[PDB]
């Protein structure tokens, strides 16, 4: 009986801990996705860009929009975190405990 | 978090800084009154491009924020 | 739990504090297209008075 | 944010001071028959065994 | 003159409270153990 507690109560507390961790994936896909936005929205003015009836003067709007977009990818990878902990910012291997 | 700031720049647009600050075309009249206002008018567009450049990084942040708002 | 409790009241009204941002900028772009008008008759009349 | 005004810093102050004021208060008031625990540093002292 | 860093500041003072909390969770669980154990000796005695 005892040893059957004890594994309940780990078993009840991973529970919890796989909980933790599909939440920090979520917010982790959320930021994904707001990057691949970013990259479409990007790869949709540079093809703008990309003809040459375009002046100088239009392309430098072009890659003023470019700098502004980059700027804000590099915002989202950089300050998003979960529990203080910068996700995107630092590559890095993350463990989950799932079991007793 | 501390430090986090999006940057708004705002140039002060007036006659002065625009160029003609003063136009004579009765003459003394302005030399080449067409390129001075096609500049003038260059300017203001250049200061058009960034501000829709900086509506789009706030309304991406804007929803950046909000998408994360829920998970957390 | 409580560091969340700030993350989130944080972020919330971050995100009301940027939408000033585009209040000031959308202000601006329409000031801005307020001047543009007078800009280009001047341009066209100029022609006229050469 | 920049996009405040003086006037709106200066409402936020005092709506600031005001919380800092409660937490001073409540620090100092709060006391358990005759004892306070949060208006000074200190340890007690509890029996339990005969 | 505005505070440097506010937000760090803040958070520290959030973790300060925490901690403190966090010590009168554990003080109120070992007593509790106390007050049960003595219970079960008083009957056995």
């Amino acid at each position: 009986a005892n040893r059957f507690t004890s594994n309940i109560k780990g078993l009840t507390q991973a529970a919890r801990n796989a909980n933790d961790g599909i939440s920090v994936a979520q917010t982790t896909e959320g930021a994904l996705s707001e990057i691949n936005n970013n990259l479409q929205r990007i790869r949709e003015l540079t093809v703008q860009a990309s003809t040459g009836t375009n002046s100088d003067s239009d392309l430098d709007s072009i890659q003023d929009e470019i700098k502004s977009r980059l700027d804000e990818i590099d915002r989202v990878s950089g300050q998003t975190q979960f529990n203080g902990v910068n996700v995107l910012a630092k590559d890095g291997s993350m463990k989950i405990q799932v079991g007793a | 978090n501390d430090g986090q700031t999006i940057t708004i720049d705002l140039k002060k647009i007036d006659s002065d800084t625009l160029g003609l600050n003063g136009f004579n075309v009765n003459g003394e009249s302005t030399s080449d009154p067409l390129a001075a206002l096609d500049d003038a008018i260059s300017q203001i567009d250049k200061f058009r491009s960034s501000l829709g450049a900086v509506q789009n990084r706030l309304d991406s942040a804007v929803t950046n924020l909000n998408n994360t708002t829920t998970n957390l």
